[PDB]
C-alpha cells in the first residue's frame, strides 16, 4: 500500500481514508471570527 | 586454468526501526517534500 505520488491523488486519498479533510483545515481567522484580518494580511 | 562467474531476515528489524529511509517511501517522501508545500 502507498498514498499516490501525485499530490492532488494524494489529497483524494486523505479523503478517503480521513486521514485529513477540509473540516480540520481551520485556524482562528476562521475559529474566533477576527474577520477583519482578511483585510490587514494580504495587504 | 578457467574462471566463470554463476548466478546463486532479523537484520530488517535493526534497520527498519533504527532508520535510514531505506525503501520507495523516500521517492515520496521527497516529491511531496518537494510539492506540498
Amino acid at each position: 500500500d502507498w498514498f499516490p505520488e501525485e499530490p492532488f491523488e494524494a489529497f483524494k486519498e486523505m479523503r478517503e481514508r480521513k486521514v485529513f479533510d477540509v473540516s480540520d483545515m481551520y485556524t482562528i481567522a476562521d475559529v474566533w471570527g477576527w474577520t477583519w484580518e482578511k483585510d490587514f494580511k494580504n495587504k | 586454468l578457467v574462471t566463470f562467474i554463476y548466478e546463486k531476515v532479523e537484520q530488517v528489524l535493526e534497520v527498519r526501526s533504527i532508520d535510514s529511509i531505506s525503501l520507495n517511501l523516500e521517492k515520496r517522501i521527497k516529491g511531496w517534500n518537494r510539492c506540498i508545500t
